[PDB]
RNA sequence: GAACGCCCCGCCGGCGGAUGCCUCGGCCCGGGCGGCGACGAAGAGCGCGGCGGAGCGCGAGACGCGGUGCGGACCCGCCCGCCCCGAGAAGCACCGACCCUCGAACGCAGCGCGCCCGGCGCCGCCGCCUCGGCGCCC
RNA sequence: GGCCCCGGGGGCGAAGGCGGCGCGCAGGCCCCGCCGGACCGGCCUCUGGUGCAGAUCUCGGCAGCAGUAGCGCUACUCCGCGCCCCGGAGGACUGAGGGGGAGACGGGUUCCGCGGCGCCUGCAUCUGGCCGCGGGUGACUCGGGCCUAAGCGGCGGGUGAAG
RNA sequence: CGGCCCGAGGCGGCGGGGGCGACGGGCGGAACUUAAGCAUAUCAGUACGCCCCGGAGGAGAAACCAACCGGGAUUCCCCGUAGCGGCGAGCGACGCGGGAGGAGCCCGCCCCGAAGGCGCGCUGUGGGCGCCGCGAGGGGGCCCGAGGGCCCCGCCCGAGAGGGUGCAAGCCCCGUACGGCGGGCGAGUAGCGCUGCUUGAGCGUGCAGCGCGAAGGGAGGCGCGGCCCUUCCAAGGCUAAAUACGCCCCGGGACCGAUAGCGGACCAAGUAGCGCGAGCGAACGGUGAAAAGGACGCCCGGCCGCUCAAAAGACCUGAACCCGGCCGGCGCCGGCCCGCCGGCCCCGUCUCGAAACACGGACCGAGGAGCCA
């Protein structure tokens, strides 16, 4: 909606900020073969409750 | 029309964020927290469901003050502290 | 036979204590023999290994002498210099072969202000046991 | 007839993940312990790393700060930094502090507003200040 | 739990796997060759979550069928190295209750620029709401904050074993 | 106008509120089930809902039990039938006896009256286990990618519990055994009548509502009235121990070994994902001793080949079902060396009777049902 609450729209911002790839020195630094974030999102998909 | 065509006349939230357990619990409408209870001064607990018992209680979280407490009692300084005080 | 009650004979709970040791446990574990000759001179046995010494190995696919350019202590290993891998290359770099620190004998030690004065903590009280005993 | 199909006289390839061996995990019994909170708990939200998503941890002093002891060469990548008879990396134990919003949750509301220039919630006990009554009397 | 005559068999190759002889009425057992790469037992006594073809059994893999059944909204063509993308020229469509221009609710970054084709785009792709990297929403006058509607809370107290 | 009585607003110090899958205390309170039906009964004074503490809690120093040549507060352990009941199905205490542990006291009333905790009080105060640290003792020869292997000779042992280390180690390394620090006696009561629940309690085991309401009283496992005997003093209060238990830490096991064992062995499980919500809830362990994780060259991804004991190359081993290439051939039993002759309906099941036009079953793997008290 363009006529949302502040409450609503900070915790809608943290699921942006947070939705991300692991770094590919962290994969160096923390020898990983996992490299996939199973906690991304995508907005066609999803059902964000916020 | 009771299935598929019903289902897109559905643009209404019901619930939205409580602010005592964070879910998507809080009834709209009858400003009531389906989850925790709140604005109850008590939390909703019932024996019936003990899976919904372990899914939020004491241990899930940080347990940040009781963590300290108990570490100063076992090996610390706090029993030494109380027979000082309690003469 | 063991006696005390405290101490787990357990193969889980042993495994798990030589995994997840915390660091100054993993430093003691990772020791080696003195050399006889270091023995009449410090009379102590064994020391623990350090980025700095000079070692003679054995019982290896690896053997020979060198000095210890680094220790590996979350493998248990150490880095010797001159103990490589095989290289493919006229030209490219040294990779080193890693080496257990129970292979190998200690025959020169690094020093300083710590290492005398931990030593000589250690013989007095191995002098403490001799008079007991 | 050939080919397709089928059997295997044998030699090789696929697809799949059984069997065997292995185990920082479970389960059972026993012994300890019995230690939260208006001095703000349990729980929830948001934020914090030089390059930083998750989880652990921490709180605008934020991936930690100080003090006493101990320890004595490292700090998973790229860098920084430390290096020495003390100059001090990893690690450990106790102690002192910091401690954003919500929550028993405390000026009202839940994100917007006040009264007053310290501040400003409810109940109860003991005292104290200021008072009411054609209660009993003077 | 025991024994296995200088203290049972093992990298001079354990368990398992694939073929092939033998022994036993049989359940089954033993040996050899190849594979594999670290553990395994014969006899006596003890113990049990101890033997599968079926239960419209449970979970996992997977065949024939089979290159089979199948892929509303009038429509594209020529040239540009040319893709359903882009350009120019032509031919058509939606037909002002629009396949147009904008808000409310819901969604939550899908918006923009540059790059790209591993996944997706049930055909293709050089396209893209897909993937990587940077960015982006400015109010005395617009809305929310204020007022009250239908309602909903609160109120010395009242009631109920309490909630 | 002051005092006392009964209230109101404010201020200061102090206390309360919420939290827990156990154990503990107080209330409300089922139905499935059994009776081969079903109402009383049973399940069960249980599930679940509400309230309240603690490290334990509750209970407790006789208005007790008994019938003896007697015991003597409470709790816990061992031991065993009176009775209740459509007298059906079912249900069910206790004393004596043996042990663990053991501990006893107060207020009211009465006497003295402020002697007290003194802005109060004469409507009565006060007295009668965990923290430190040392820590012994093996070589030589064959062999392997690598010696913890094989052969032959020794040492330590208050230490041959065990873990690590390139392959089975007392003597390669950490530990293990042997030790130091802190250390004069209770009234709307007891009892009784009527009614509801509860108990083995049976003409009443315990509780409660309402009506009535004592003075010496209570009890003695069958009611009422009378006489004795035996034994206690209700209607007020405190109290250690022996007993019970999750979370969390510590040790142990004839337990499970990745479809098992917790739902959860995997840097991110009550997670990803699903539901408006209450709530539901997975799957996924293993390269090698060392990442040494793939040289040089040739064609335009392939070939050749490099590391390594080995590709073990995205990973241990790698079965079945099913499939592709090369090579050979054209269902079970029996005889013969071999494609002829002879015999042969689809199993499991219920059933007098199944090849049945009776039902289940495409195929393959792993799991899968008389154990325990
Ligand atoms: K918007
Ligand atoms: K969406
Ligand atoms: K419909
Ligand atoms: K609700
Ligand atoms: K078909
Ligand atoms: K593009
Ligand atoms: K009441
Ligand atoms: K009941
Ligand atoms: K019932
Ligand atoms: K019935
Ligand atoms: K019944
Ligand atoms: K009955
Ligand atoms: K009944
Ligand atoms: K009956
Ligand atoms: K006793
Ligand atoms: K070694
Ligand atoms: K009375
Ligand atoms: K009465
Ligand atoms: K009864
Ligand atoms: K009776
Ligand atoms: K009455
Ligand atoms: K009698
Ligand atoms: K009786
Ligand atoms: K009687
Ligand atoms: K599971
Ligand atoms: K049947
Ligand atoms: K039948
Ligand atoms: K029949
Ligand atoms: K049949
Ligand atoms: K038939
Ligand atoms: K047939
Ligand atoms: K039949
Ligand atoms: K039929
Ligand atoms: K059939
Ligand atoms: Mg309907
Ligand atoms: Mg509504
Ligand atoms: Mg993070
Ligand atoms: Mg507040
Ligand atoms: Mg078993
Ligand atoms: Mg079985
Ligand atoms: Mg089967
Ligand atoms: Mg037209
Ligand atoms: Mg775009
Ligand atoms: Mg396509
Ligand atoms: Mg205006
Ligand atoms: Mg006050
Ligand atoms: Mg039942
Ligand atoms: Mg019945
Ligand atoms: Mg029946
Ligand atoms: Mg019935
Ligand atoms: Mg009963
Ligand atoms: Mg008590
Ligand atoms: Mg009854
Ligand atoms: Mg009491
Ligand atoms: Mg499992
Ligand atoms: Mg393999
Ligand atoms: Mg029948
Ligand atoms: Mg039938
Ligand atoms: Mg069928
Ligand atoms: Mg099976």
């Amino acid at each position: 909606t363009a006529n949302k609450t502040l409450s609503r729209k900070l915790r809608l911002a943290k699921k942006t900020k947070t939705n991300k790839n692991i770094p590919r020195w962290v994969i160096a630094k923390d020898h990983l073969k996992k490299t996939w974030n199973y906690k991304r999102h995508h907005w066609r998909r999803s059902h964000l409750k916020l | 029309s009771k299935g598929t065509a019903s289902f897109g006349k559905r643009h209404t939230r019901i619930h939205g964020s409580c602010r005592r357990c964070g879910k998507h619990s809080f009834h709209l409408q009858k400003h009531e927290c389906a989850s925790c209870g709140y604005p109850s001064a008590k939390m909703r607990r019932y024996n019936w469901s003990y899976k919904s018992l372990r899914r939020r209680t004491q241990g899930t979280g940080s347990m940040s003050h009781m963590r300290k407490v108990y570490r100063a009692y076992n090996s610390g300084t706090l029993k030494a502290n109380a027979r000082k005080y309690l003469a | 036979m063991k006696l005390n009650s405290a101490v787990t004979a357990s193969r889980r709970k042993c495994r798990k204590a030589y995994f997840t040791a915390n660091a100054e446990t993993r430093a003691k574990m990772m020791s080696s023999r003195l050399s006889k000759e270091l023995r009449a001179e410090h009379k102590i046995k064994t020391m623990p290994i350090r980025r700095g010494d000079i070692v003679e190995i054995f019982t290896g696919g690896h053997k020979g002498t060198g000095k210890v350019v680094e220790v590996r202590r979350r493998d248990y290993k150490i880095c010797v210099e001159g103990i490589n891998q095989k290289a493919r290359n006229p030209e490219a770099k040294p990779v080193p072969y890693p080496i257990h620190p129970s292979n190998c004998i200690i025959k020169e030690l690094y020093m300083n202000g710590s290492r005398y004065r931990a030593i000589k903590r250690r013989q007095e009280r191995n002098a403490e046991r001799l008079a007991r005993i």
